[PDB]
RNA sequence: AGGGGAUCGAAGAUGAUCAGAUACCGUCGUAGUCUUAACCAUAAACUAUGCCGACUAGGGAUCGGGUGGUGUUUUUUUAAUGACCCACUCGGCACCUUACGAGAAAUCAAAGUCUUUGGGUUCUGGGGGGAGUAUGGUCGCAAGGCUGAAACUUAAAGGAAUUG
């Protein structure tokens, strides 16, 4: 299984809590979402940032099992996640995708953005619905930032996590980076606090 | 044409079958 | 319908053409015989192939 | 009004099987469901099922591998004669091979194929493949 | 339930349905009712003899030009006129 | 064809609605499928309101408006530059503009 | 030349793939024909029928054809294609691309006492496309195809032999059977058996084993 | 299967669905098959040796699939307690 | 209106794709080197397509262009997306969870420092 | 058949309009419109969707009943209450999204669990006209209701969508 190193480390904890990762959203629920623990008043609901983290941890795993690490592709058309799915893409193979997805993609080879990834990661399913649908067409496996009220459908393995912050959407690509670095042995050091900022996966105003 | 009419124009030719006929029973 | 009209076309057209007789041929085998000239003339010549196999 | 309690408890399978579900709760659990349910777990259509005793009328619970396509019931249970059996084979079985007409006869329930060993027939209750 | 009764001893309900829905066809209406029998100048048989009576030119129904040369005439087992078509090109002449 | 899951009106549990009268030709129309729209106007109008308040006794009493409402027929309706057409996407649509 | 440009071009024509069975077994999806005669050299086609759709306009109507193509080598293998184009020529070449791209498998069986080289259908097998539906039924050796000859052409160029047919609905409409009849063919594969009740090892794509000769 | 003896017959033996146990078809193009692959005492992954998951495209379209990916992971043991048997 | 046409954009972003590391801000530069490279037949054309390359120019070196990817751009990616934003950005972690996410971190098991308040409603 | 008979108003009378206008539009205006007693037995009497039973995806709103919450507000700050807020549940009128599913399609949580065809049961249809006509019954004061053909004639009528 694993070496009992893998589980929630004390240092990540509060990364995750600071970020807001814990606190999803709002009353509505889709039932595909048993990730929820303890529903906090005034209509909040808080993820458990347990299970986020094996979640976390085993798509990773997913992610260095790609022989190539460039037919991993990155998917964020939402506002908060063109700088993550960048960096993402800096420190693996991993060839983004930020902004348009210029639909037809996984089809149409005449098409100048012709993709045809062993695996795709998108930031939010809702906004990225487009997508993930030409991903059920080429028999491509999808991994999303799920949320607690996220449309499911067509999703595999799924991170539960917050989707309305800026860092919590940032810290979350920083994070899967870190382990799929690891994994692959560019960080020799498991415990290293790798103390490279995770700043540098977040969205700029100006 | 209209189904409406022609059911008014065969109960008005329902009384007239009826009346000529009752002139010789 | 009218039932009136005029009869004094019929066979306007059996009349009017030109009589010609049957050219004489000699004569073709019947039965099984048949079966051997239909054989060899279009599973084995394949003479009248005009454009679409035409053998008229 | 609830004329057929087989009916229910195979059509309510048949549902559950069709959507991927592994389980499925049987009411109200009558002998010959527990009986037609033991001749699907013979042949490991069904697997593991356990008889909810509610003072009523019981309840199963049937734990559903993908291994059943269609399990069905037979209204009016038609007298089969043993030169018929062979028609009703034909008629609802998708091939000579697999598949078996679920049929009650004197000597208890038992499907088609084992029921011609004995040489014996009966009522027919339905079928499973 | 789909309609029609599906218990073991239902064989009446289902008999008798069928009865009732057997006149819709018009094969079996006509045939049990024996209209060829009281009707259809023919004694209900294939061919039937009579004697010609005129001769006629009867028109042919849009979209067509032609006098379709038929006879009237009238059965000898019955004594009912019909019109009957002279089929080949010109043989009226045959049936004076 | 069906053209509305509606089919016209608001009739769902009643069988009967008890209508009211249009009010530009007087036509009997449901109750349920009138299409009442509300006119809630100042009394004198918008734009005069200097005129009579300049010659009013009572400085800025109250200046009051007039509430009525207002029923029309779908063919009254279509023609008085109201609901007229929809596309058939659109037709689903029922929060007001 | 082919320069062929997706993963499944250039696996296919280094020889990485040999049979046809590792496109299907992976449900891998196919975009070239090339590919598909590559491994089935030997499939043969037959056009079926044209006829010609027309759409007011300005002037008159204009005239696009139609065309119905069934290929696929009498073993195992078969792929329909339907294609409009303005041309009757056009029309069938690229009705031969999109048939090609459509080819699967047929699952043969036997009637009863299996003896040697399946012969009839596994199982029964309905299909359906509008109001046409299409029924197989197996049949013991030597009963022929007792079909229509349009949807027995199409069942005699999947390999089976010996099938029984009852079609219902508007069967006059060719596309609709043809389309009901591939779908009554393809899933033949679809039919859990007790012969495939056993535990597999899940087999790795040939996308990850033979990685290193992608495009880049 | 096989014929009266020997020479397995029925080629193209299919894959399942790990998830609801039906044949994935050729044309199911919405099925996947999902590749994680293990460390060894050290957190590092080992190239060429891998655990499979094949799920169906009739799960994934009922969006289910992340949740029938949760417990055949953990009866696998390569995740832990995120999914319960009880709801 | 001047608003130019396909065969001028096109033709614009086209030399724009692959020779950047060539021609400057300037028209009159622009157009003088456009002669030799695109062999355009009317001179008033290749007087549009010079005028709108150098008013492209004018765009990327100030800020990103969409659909403009050339030989060198994506390159940036070394000052423009690190280098945390201005001088910020260096710590943005230093405690304040809810009283409803403290029992969460018990409940996981690890010992977290949590400064933890109720909700104040 | 009595009472009432204000409004509106089949019929009718008039002014227009119109080539004509015994129609639309304007003004009158009987029967009727209301009621009591008694007939009529019809409607696009429509959700054009028979009734009973089981199962199959989510979501919020609302109506009635019930349960719980140191919850809010008012009585006598306080309580029991009444009205609200939150959560759950039964029953109901409905609505939104999607399609494993169905359909020829429009569309449908039923119009789904129907060629992989069987839960129980009642009624109705068999191309279009003739025709719900003729005749015979039976009911009605009557108007008419229910039941209900045949001769003959025809290759199309019809449904849903697409482009013009």
């Amino acid at each position: 299984s694993l070496p009992a190193t893998f589980d929630l480390t004390p240092e990540d904890a509060q990364l995750l809590l600071a970020a807001n990762t814990h606190l999803g959203a709002r009353n509505v629920q889709v039932h595909q979402e048993p990730y929820v623990f303890n529903a906090r008043p005034d209509g909040v609901h808080v993820i458990n940032v347990g299970k986020t983290w094996e979640k976390l941890v085993l798509a990773a795993r997913i992610i260095a099992a790609i022989p190539n690490p460039e037919d991993v592709v990155a998917i964020s058309s939402r506002t908060f996640g063109q700088r993550a799915v960048l960096k993402f893409a800096a420190h693996t193979g991993a060839t983004p995708i930020a902004g348009r997805f210029t639909p037809g993609s996984f089809t149409n080879y005449i098409t100048r953005s012709f993709k045809e990834p062993r695996l795709v990661i998108v930031t939010d399913p809702r906004s990225d619905a487009q997508a993930i649908k030409e991903a059920s067409y080429v028999n491509i496996p999808v991994i999303a930032l799920t949320d607690l009220d996220s449309p499911s459908e067509f999703v595999d393995v799924a991170i539960p996590c917050n989707n309305r912050g800026k860092h919590s959407i940032g810290l979350i690509w920083y994070l899967l980076a870190r382990e799929v670095l690891r994994l692959r042995g560019a960080l020799v050091d498991r415990t290293q606090p790798w103390s490279i900022m995770p700043d540098l996966y977040f969205y700029r105003d100006p | 044409m209209r189904a409406k009419w022609r059911k008014k124009r065969t109960r008005r030719l329902k009384r007239k079958r009826r009346k000529v006929r009752a002139r010789s029973k | 319908a009218k039932v009136h009209g005029s009869l004094a076309r019929a066979g306007k057209v059996k009349s009017q053409t030109p009589k010609v007789e049957k050219t004489e041929k000699p004569k073709k085998p019947k039965g099984r015989a048949y079966k051997r000239l239909l054989y060899t003339r279009r599973f084995v010549n394949v003479t009248l192939v005009n454009g679409k196999r035409r053998m008229n | 009004t609830r004329s057929s309690v087989l009916a229910d408890a195979l059509n309510a399978i048949n549902n559950a099987e069709k959507t991927g579900k592994r389980q499925v709760l049987i009411r109200p659990s009558s002998k010959v469901i527990i009986k037609f349910l033991q001749v699907m777990q013979k042949h490991g259509y069904i697997g593991e099922f356990e008889y909810i005793d509610d003072h009523r009328s019981g309840k199963i619970v049937v734990q559903l591998n993908g291994r059943l396509n269609k399990c069905g019931v037979i209204s009016p249970r038609f007298n089969v004669k043993i030169g018929d059996i062979e028609k009703w084979t034909a008629n609802l079985l998708p091939a000579r091979q697999f598949g078996y007409v679920i049929l009650t006869t004197s000597a208890g329930i038992m499907d088609h194929e084992e029921a011609r060993r004995k040489h014996v027939s009966g009522k027919i209750l339905g079928f499973v493949y | 339930g789909k309609g029609k009764p599906r218990g073991l001893n239902s064989a009446r309900k289902l008999r008798v349905h069928r009865r009732n829905n057997r006149w819709a066809e018009n094969n079996y209406k006509k045939r049990l009712l024996g209209t060829a029998f009281k009707s259809s100048p023919f004694g209900g048989s294939s061919h039937a003899k009579g004697i010609v009576l005129e001769k006629l030119g009867i028109e042919s129904k849009q979209p067509n030009s032609a006098i379709r040369k038929c006879v009237r005439v009238q059965l000898i087992k019955n004594g009912k006129k019909v019109t009957a078509f002279v089929p080949n090109d010109g043989c009226l002449n045959f049936v004076d | 064809p069906k053209k509305r899951a509606s089919n016209g009106r608001n009739k769902k549990g009643r069988g009967h609605v008890k209508p009211v009268r249009c009010v530009n030709c007087s036509k009997s129309i449901p109750k349920d499928k009138a299409i009442k729209r509300m006119a809630i106007r100042n009394i004198v109008e918008a734009a005069a309101v200097r005129d009579l308040s300049e010659a009013s006794v009572y400085p800025e009493y109250a200046l009051p408006k007039t509430y009525n409402k207002l029923h029309y027929c779908v063919s009254c309706a279509i023609h008085a530059r109201i609901v007229r057409v929809r596309s058939r996407e659109d037709r689903k649509n029922r929060a007001p503009p | 030349g082919w320069v062929p440009v997706t993963k499944l071009g250039r696996l296919v024509k280094a020889g990485k793939i040999t049979t046809i069975e590792e496109i299907f077994l992976h449900s891998l999806p196919v975009k070239e024909f090339q590919i598909i005669d590559t491994l089935l050299p030997g499939l043969q086609d037959e056009v079926m029928n044209i006829k010609p759709v027309q759409k007011q306009t300005r002037a008159g109507q204009r005239t696009r054809f139609k065309a119905v193509v069934v290929v696929g080598d009498s073993n195992g293998h078969v792929g329909l294609g339907i294609k409009t184009a303005k041309e009757v020529a056009g029309a069938i070449r690229a009705g031969i691309i999109i048939a090609k791209l459509s080819v699967i498998p047929i699952r043969r069986g036997y009637w009863g006492t299996n003896l040697g080289q399946p012969h009839s259908l596994a199982t029964k097998t309905t299909g359906k496309c509008g109001s046409v539906t299409v029924r197989l039924i197996p049949a013991p050796r030597g009963s022929g195809i007792v079909a229509s000859p349009a949807v027995k052409k199409l069942l005699q160029l999947a390999g089976v032999e010996d099938v029984y047919t009852q079609s219902n609905g508007k069967t006059r409409t060719l596309e609709n059977t043809l389309k009901a009849a591939f779908v009554a063919i393809g899933n033949t594969y679809g039919f859990l058996t007790p012969n495939l009740w056993a535990e597999q090892p899940l087999p790795v794509s040939p996308l990850d084993i033979y990685s290193d000769e992608a495009s880049a | 299967m096989e014929n009266d003896k020997g020479q397995l017959v029925e080629l193209y033996v299919p894959r399942k669905c790990s998830a609801t146990n039906r044949i994935i078809k050729a044309d199911d193009h919405a099925s996947v098959q999902i590749n994680v692959a293990k460390v060894d005492e050290e957190g590092r992954a080992i190239p060429g040796e891998y655990v499979t998951y094949a799920l169906s495209g009739y799960v994934r379209s009922r969006g289910e699939s992340d949740d029938s990916l949760n417990r055949l992971a953990q009866n696998d043991g390569l995740l832990k307690n995120v999914w319960s048997y009880s709801r | 209106g001047r608003v130019r046409t396909k065969t001028v954009k096109r033709a614009s972003k086209a030399l724009i794709e692959r020779y950047y590391p060539k021609l400057t801000l300037d028209f009159q530069t622009n157009k003088r080197l456009c002669d030799e490279i695109a062999t355009i037949q009317s001179k008033r054309l290749r007087n549009k397509i010079a005028g709108y390359t150098t008013h492209l120019m004018k765009r990327i070196q100030k800020g990103p262009v969409r659909g403009i990817s050339f030989k060198l751009q994506e390159e940036e990616r070394e000052r423009k997306d690190q280098y945390v934003p201005e001088v910020s950005a260096l710590d943005l972690s230093r405690l304040n969870v809810d009283n409803q996410t403290s029992d969460l971190v018990k409940s996981l098991g690890l010992k977290l420092p949590l400064s933890v308040i109720n909700v104040s409603a």
